[PDB]
């Protein structure tokens, strides 16, 4: 009730951990269902944010007939108000006096939802990332910006405590040393079409992307490539395009028709579970 | 004496006073008891003062009034975003501007409880927001129990009413975008406060989150901040650099130097958020300086960048495009808001940018439909909704920057009204045009190309300031400092120069376009009286802005085969033939299918059928 | 505490209607004319009276009337139980309405606040909307759940009641008696939408309505679109604070200065440049527009139908003109004036369009610039973009002042008197001397007809007055200038219109016999023509000058006219 | 039939449940048989949402779903026996053989 601060804790890196296991970068499908308390850390993008909202912990209940302000404590979503008089004074009393709530000595905390989806490479094969719940509260409201990778370390009932965000020279140095890197990395991927190494290799160039300039005065360049492939029918157009979305990270295969126009906007829909508009 | 129960207490002077700063620092965290004890303390103090003083029957009517405290003067806060749940329960004061102004709802202090079977009335009120109905009869000519019913219709209530506001602090934090919180005003405040002006607001800070307003300032010896501050040395310094002379063209330099020169376009930008001067009468007359511009000419150049450059710095404005905007979109509508679950009315597209620029792109792609509101804002300024619901004419004091293109895909054959595919009327009343056409050549595109890469010659452009250019933060305080301090009059002295410059483009909008751009020019470089060679350029301005056979031969034709016709159609085979049937002058069937297009558009001639051709 | 007050006041109120008979005769003492008037309704049995609220501001000092005042819903069946026992032991199917009117103070819908909650008000404004007539409740067939026993119950004009106890002690439950229709008691119940007058709205702000429900036989008599004053009950509905009424009505140094005015004999020549003093030039239009105001007789016949006595204006030249300055300045100053941009409207957009209500589905009739601000100026800017359905909806508005909308079932028709200020520009903009006004105006001709004068403007390379309008246009823009100052100011000007308005001339024979020889003068110069000539002349161009003549001697305030004065509209036919 | 079907096609649908309280998947169709054939008749009567499975279980032979608390992929190599008619009720060798079929031509 006179808690001044929050309370908040942060797991030992892989460094402090081969320096003499408890925080392991986890996925949702890497739950299990028993790993209900422990403390995890969950890498994934964020899609779904809500807004900050106080939510009480502690209800403050007044009284003129006695004097003795009563707090109660909330542990679920609802309650119920406590019209009984609950006091030291009216138990021995036959009168039981009209109580009133305070939203001024009660305790709040900015509490938030949130949905964490599942990582593309991480996801097995055929599936689907299918997405979990994150239920922070306290000076961490804002430290969670959709649009981003995150790094969430907190209990499992998710109660986060934790954010933050974002053998190898030999393979590349054999992949350098063979002679004619750009003819070999264009004829490379996709090799289960006929010819096209003009197309793929601009498809090569689109997949490395650039760079993005900045003039430091407000005002900011594109530095990507955006590639139409116009054709006819008779020739593979699928294939190259599964074959960049396969090797590519964070590839989306999308479509014309069906659910495209809430498919590339947001889309207002109601909550059940926590009943809003999300 | 004049019966004014409210008193309007100032909290600064508690706050330099040697014995109450015990009090300043507890009613900011306790305002609700300290009001409900500052209501009888004043009670006291008064009746003291009456019984000081030889008077008359005043008491008969004190003892029962009611009298309460509004207080106001305390410091400022950063809106709602400062506004964490510590702050709950406390003194809180917003700037800004309300939007929206419901109906008023009633609060039911009392209610009325009466037993249907032997009809004994009791009233009960309200306690922290629960009504206690009581369940059986308790009088002695009723003494059986019995259920009561609630009547209404004869219980007291209060007013109420919740109102929108946008908020704007005095400082904003960066990536933050304005707020609309629901305020809520009580008795004798209401209608006291609706959408159109400049609000000051204070009150207690409740939890869905709201303030219960204590006190309103609808006006504005003080240090109140009215408008961006300036120091001496930076007026100065504005000063200094406004005795140049070629401030005029190193504004011109220094609102865009990412681009090229574009002095025309560039000037009338700036010229055009320099505003001018708006003028009114005292009862039934009103003028403004402003400029509606239009861009029209070759594409793939800095245009957009442009639309993009002034939604950053004007504070005040909205991106429309295209067919994505109609006219439910462009004025004010109702909406369903499903937070109360009840019919609000907002205002979008034309009410929400009252005051700055508004930039529309796509002006040729748009619809027709739409085109009758910007009809009326062209020089009008006004907005009239006359539907369902709603009969009301209100501000739209903003200036238009719409980019357009031409028809096709630039034609110099054609004119300059028929190429861009509009009215000549509407775009008559416009104020500024602006033909910002490439015509590639030699010894320009290379410098073009040159600039481009030279911020590319260097991975960062640190040698940015070594050349004569002003900062933005400078000069947009000398831009508000301009436009809120200088009102510049047009004498009589630059008549005979208008005279002239009218007849040219003669030989009344052009002139009301033209005494804007001239007070606009006064407007600039600190001057409070306009000069004789200050329209000199802006006439040169207009016209360095705006800078047959085909057709002819075509109508001759359709003249001739109309007439060897006995009058009968002329076809499309035998047009396309006879018109390529010269070899002078290379008549491409397409080319005749444009301009016959052309001509029957322009209902010259009519052309019927797909496959057929109609003189 | 109501309960034994109200018997109270239902004698006072009783005894108010029993003490005043009449004695009347010779103009000598009053006393109130109540008994014969329900003597007068006997007959017919309406039972809708009317109680003037002055007559009875007499009676306790005024304070049965301040009393009665503030709690008029609590003492409202005490007053029609007094009425009911006065016409029962007066007089020997049963439906009462009491209706008061004539309120010493007129509310705006501003100041409406919730301490006159249940009280009486007098509420102005213009309505904007209007509902269908429906069948209100009255009073129902309740049947039990197992008795099936029928109940009148009486409805309390609040919302759908529902009985508590069945009377016949074969039961006692409170489940869901069912509602029976048979013996049921229907009326006439509307719903209509008052708005804020536009004298009365604050600066910047918005003109806010409400909606007034209405019963009895006030119903059917409100006209829409057009200033309405209401004397009710304030009454809140789930919540909103809504509106009954009772009373409708169809509302809607100086003598010194107006003595002065109308003495001397230069008034006419600083009224045409006084009437429009932002204008440089164009003096036949400012006469146009100063006669426009005002007409004539629309009554004048022997067999029973009104005529056409307003003045049609109709503008016409090329762009960039100061012939929308007019335009800017009638909506500015003439009370009685509605705008529109002619783009932006419809045929059901110019009078009455329709638009649904959800919580039945039903319609509601919104107004507009048509059939609004009567015996005034609507003003159309941009005349011929216009479509097909308002263009014959204006010529069917204009071949008979009454209007007809028929829509959902009902048919309405309502009285229409309107001048159209007409702004119409070519098919090409620039006006040629070529050809005729027909070929060049681009509209049929019967909506070409009905109109009383052309202004057409041309303009032209001519120095000597070009300098001094450009200098006029520099000298404008500034501070409040001197320059456009007209004579006098329009603060006499208004009330000269007025009593212009109310003088009602007669011509003479004298003028007559003037008149037949004028008008064989203007038609001789059809014979050899096609010079400076360029339309037909009939009885419309007769009728024109006709009603010209009653307007110019309305504006010389003279009661019968000689032809010197018909002699400058007869100059002014052939100025255009 | 290829019209009718009580889910959202032949390969699923969703259901309520109160014994769990919850949310479970019916399966139509097109997942029972992994090996077999399947017979569609009446084409052209078969929605779009029936179409964009097709489309994606046709060369792919599988299909995936994601849903409200469940994500996952199904594998079912079938055959399909479509049988169709025109939209103009007879068909000749003068018309165009193109139009006739009242299909997209990714179906084809």
């Amino acid at each position: 009730l006179t808690r001044r601060y929050f309370l908040y804790f942060k797991p030992l890196s892989q460094n402090c951990a081969r320096r003499y296991i408890s925080s392991k970068p986890l996925s949702v499908r890497q739950i299990k269902g028993d790993f209900l308390g422990q403390l995890i850390t969950v890498r994934g993008i964020i899609t779904r944010v809500s807004d900050v909202k106080p939510a009480v912990e502690v209800i403050a209940y007044t009284c003129d007939q006695c004097g003795y302000e009563v707090f109660q404590e909330v542990n679920s979503r609802t309650f119920t108000p406590l019209s009984e008089c609950t006091s030291e004074e009216c138990s021995q009393n036959q009168t039981k006096g009209q109580l009133f709530m305070s939203t001024r000595a009660s305790k709040f905390s900015a509490f938030q939802e949130c949905k964490i989806q599942e990582l593309s490479q991480q996801v097995p094969v055929g599936h689907i990332p299918r997405s979990l719940n994150i239920h922070v509260n306290g000076t961490l409201v804002r430290s969670l910006s959709p649009g981003d990778i995150v790094d969430v370390t907190g209990i499992f009932l998710l109660e986060a405590q934790f954010v933050r965000q974002h053998d190898v020279e030999e393979r590349v140095m054999e992949l350098i040393t063979s002679g004619d890197v750009y003819n070999r990395l264009a004829k490379s991927i996709a090799p289960e079409i006929y010819g096209n190494l003009d197309v793929k290799k601009a498809l090569l160039l689109l997949l490395v992307g650039g760079v993005d300039k900045r003039v430091g005065d407000g005002m900011k360049i594109r530095g990507d490539i955006n590639v139409c492939l116009m054709g006819d029918p008779g020739v593979a157009k699928s294939q190259l395009l599964k074959a960049i979305c396969k090797i590519s990270p964070r590839g989306v295969y999308t479509t014309g028709k069906g659910s495209s126009g809430v498919g590339l906007t947001a889309a207002v829909m109601k909550d059940p579970v926590t009943d809003e508009m999300i | 004496e004049l019966g004014t129960s409210n008193l309007n207490l100032d909290a600064r002077n508690l706050l330099a006073y040697k014995q109450t700063e015990d009090l300043y620092h507890q009613l900011l965290n306790y305002p609700q008891e300290v009001i409900s004890i500052m209501d009888q303390t004043i009670k006291d103090c008064m009746v003291s003062l009456i019984v000081d003083n030889n008077l008359d029957y005043d008491l008969d009517e004190i003892e029962t009034k009611f009298y309460k405290v509004r207080p106001y003067n305390v410091g400022s806060c950063k809106g709602m975003r400062e506004l964490n749940p510590n702050d709950i329960d406390k003194l809180i004061n917003l700037k800004g501007l309300v939007l929206r102004s419901t109906p008023v709802i009633p609060d039911m202090k009392v209610a009325f409880f009466k037993c249907n079977v032997c009809d004994h009335t009791m009233a009960v009120e309200i306690d922290r927001g629960v009504i206690q109905e009581p369940a059986r009869c308790e009088r002695i000519d009723c003494n059986e129990p019995n259920s009561m019913s609630l009547i209404h219709n004869r219980c007291s209530f209060a007013d109420k009413q919740v109102i929108k506001l946008q908020e704007t602090p005095d400082f904003v934090p960066d990536g933050q975008t304005p707020h609309s919180i629901s305020l809520c005003v009580y008795d004798e405040l209401v209608d006291s406060c609706r959408a159109g002006d400049r609000i000051e607001v204070t009150g207690t800070f409740r939890s869905k989150t709201y303030v219960d307003v204590v006190h309103v300032k609808k006006v504005s010896h003080n240090e109140v901040e009215e408008v961006r501050q300036i120091t001496d040395q930076d007026l100065a310094k504005i000063r200094e650099v406004a005795a140049r002379e070629d401030l005029y063209s190193l504004l011109a330099r220094s609102i865009a130097p990412s681009i090229y020169e574009l002095e025309d376009v560039k000037k009338g930008i700036l010229l055009q958020l320099f505003g001018g001067t708006n003028k009114t009468f005292t009862k039934g007359g009103r003028y403004r300086g402003d400029i509606n511009i239009l861009l029209c000419g070759d594409p793939s150049t800095s245009k957009s960048q442009i639309l993009q450059y002034v939604h950053k710095i004007t504070p005040r404005g909205v991106y429309t495009s295209g067919k994505g905007s109609s006219a439910v979109g462009l004025t004010a509508y109702i909406t369903r808001d499903v937070d109360t679950k009840q019919l609000v009315l907002e205002s979008g597209a034309l009410v929400l940018s009252d005051g700055g620029v508004c930039c529309i792109d796509e002006f040729d792609k748009m619809s027709d439909s739409t085109r009758s509101v910007l009809h009326e804002v062209m020089e009008q300024q006004t907005i009239s909704i006359a539907k369902a619901g709603i009969i009301t004419t209100l501000n739209a004091r903003s200036s238009i920057l719409a980019s357009a293109n031409p028809i096709g895909s630039y034609n110099p054959n054609l004119p300059v009204t028929e190429n861009i595919d509009l009215p000549p009327p509407l775009l008559s009343r416009f104020d500024l045009v602006y033909l910002v056409l490439d015509k590639v050549d030699e010894k320009n595109d290379r410098e073009l190309a040159k600039h481009l890469t030279n911020l590319y010659l260097e991975d960062k452009p640190e040698h940015i300031s070594q050349d004569d250019v002003l900062p933005v933060e400078f000069l947009t305080m000398y831009i508000s400092y301009a436009k809120e301090h200088i009102h510049p009059i047009i004498t009589e002295a630059a008549k005979t120069e208008l005279v002239r410059a009218y007849v040219g483009m003669r030989k009344t909008r052009q002139l009301e376009s033209m005494i804007r751009l001239a007070e606009a020019h006064a407007k600039m470089k600190l001057k409070n009286v306009v000069e004789l060679e200050d329209v000199q350029e802006a006439v040169r301005l207009i016209r360095s802005a705006i800078k047959r056979k085909l057709q002819e031969d075509l109508s001759r034709e359709i003249m001739n085969v109309l007439k060897d016709q006995a009058s009968d159609s002329m076809s499309f085979n035998e047009l396309i033939k006879q018109i390529n049937e010269h070899s002078q002058d290379r008549v491409e069937s397409s080319d005749i299918q444009e301009a016959l297009s052309r001509l029957q558009q322009e209902d010259k001639v009519i052309v019927l059928g797909e496959g057929v051709r109609r003189s | 505490v109501d309960d034994v007050t109200g018997e109270k006041v239902r004698e006072a109120f009783e005894q108010f209607l029993e003490d005043f008979s009449v004695q009347s005769t010779d103009t000598g003492e009053v006393e109130k004319v109540y008994r014969a008037q329900i003597e007068f309704m006997k007959i017919y049995d309406l039972n809708t009276i009317y109680i003037d609220y002055q007559h009875l501001s007499m009676r306790e000092n005024g304070a049965l009337a301040m009393a009665i005042s503030e709690q008029y819903y609590r003492f409202l069946p005490f007053l029609q139980k007094g009425l009911r026992r006065v016409v029962r032991k007066y007089a020997p199917e049963r439906v009462f309405q009491i209706s008061f009117f004539n309120l010493p103070t007129v509310h705006r819908i501003r100041d409406i606040r919730s301490e006159k909650i249940g009280s009486l008000l007098s509420i102005s404004g213009t309505v904007t909307r209007t509902s269908e007539v429906r069948p209100e409740l009255y009073k129902a067939s309740f049947t039990c759940d197992m008795c099936r026993a029928i109940v009148d119950n009486v409805e309390q004009s609040f919302k759908y009641t529902e009985p508590t106890f069945c009377p016949n002690p074969s039961c006692e439950n409170r489940a869901f008696w069912t509602l029976n229709v048979t013996r049921s008691r229907f009326l006439d119940w509307q719903k209509v939408r008052i708005q804020e007058n536009a004298n009365e709205i604050p600066t910047g702000s918005m003109p806010r309505t409400l909606d007034v429900i209405l019963r009895g036989d006030s119903v059917e008599r409100a006209k829409p679109g057009d200033r309405c004053k209401f004397t009710g009950v304030e009454i809140v509905v789930p919540y909103k604070i809504s509106f009954l009424a009772c009373h409708v009505i169809s509302i809607g140094d100086e003598i010194n200065e107006l003595k002065e005015m109308v003495k001397d004999e230069h008034i006419y020549d600083k009224l045409v440049r006084s009437i429009a003093p932002a204008v440089f030039g164009h003096e036949a239009v400012k006469k146009g527009i100063l006669l426009q105001m005002l007409g004539g007789v629309h009554k004048s016949t022997v067999e029973g139908i009104k005529l056409r006595g307003d003045i049609n204006i109709c503008v016409v030249g090329d762009p960039s003109t100061s012939k929308s300055q007019f335009l800017k300045y009638v909506v500015g100053f003439a009370p009685r004036s509605v705008y529109t941009s002619g783009k932006a409207s419809s045929a059901a957009g110019l009078t009455a369009a329709v638009v649904r209500d959800e919580e039945g589905g039903d319609y509601t009739i919104e107004a507009g610039a048509l059939m609004l601000a009567d015996n005034g100026i609507c003003c159309i800017d941009e005349f011929d973009k216009m479509d097909i359905s308002d263009q014959v909806a204006i010529h069917e508005a204009m071949e008979q002042q009454t209007i007809s909308i028929a829509k959902a079932g009902i048919h309405a028709t309502l009285n229409a008197r309107t001048s159209i200020l007409a702004a119409a520009n070519p098919v090409g903009g620039r006006y040629n001397r070529k050809l005729s006004l027909r070929g060049n105006l681009n509209m049929t001709a019967p909506i070409m007809s009905r109109f009383d004068l052309f202004f057409v403007i041309l303009d032209d390379c001519n120095e000597k007055i070009d300098t001094e309008l450009a200098s006029h246009i520099v000298d404008l823009h500034m501070k409040r200038d001197e320059a456009i100052e007209p004579p006098f100011s329009a603060e006499q000007l208004r009330r000269y219109i007025k009593y212009a308005r109310t003088f009602k001339p007669i011509l003479t024979k004298e003028a007559r016999s003037y008149l037949v020889e004028k008008y064989k003068e203007l038609r001789k110069d059809d014979a050899q023509g096609f010079s400076r000539s360029s339309y037909r002349i009939t009885v419309r161009q007769l009728e024109s000058m006709i009603r010209l003549s009653e307007a110019i001697a309305r504006a010389n305030c003279v009661d019968e006219i000689t032809p010197s004065f018909i002699a400058e509209a007869y100059d002014l036919l052939r100025q255009s | 039939t290829g019209r009718g079907s009580s889910g959202v096609g032949l390969t699923a649908a969703v259901t309520t449940d109160r014994e769990t309280g919850e949310r479970r998947l019916e399966a139509g169709a097109m997942v029972l048989a992994d090996r077999g054939v399947v017979c569609i008749d009446e084409f052209d009567k078969m929605t779009d949402v029936d179409r964009v499975a097709i489309h994606e279980v046709m060369e792919q032979q599988t299909v995936t779903i994601a849903k409200a608390g469940i994500h996952t992929t199904l594998n079912a190599r079938c055959s399909v026996i479509a049988a169709a008619n025109p939209v103009f009720g007879q068909y000749d060798v003068n018309r165009d053989p193109h139009q006739n079929i009242a299909l997209p031509d990714s179906l084809l």
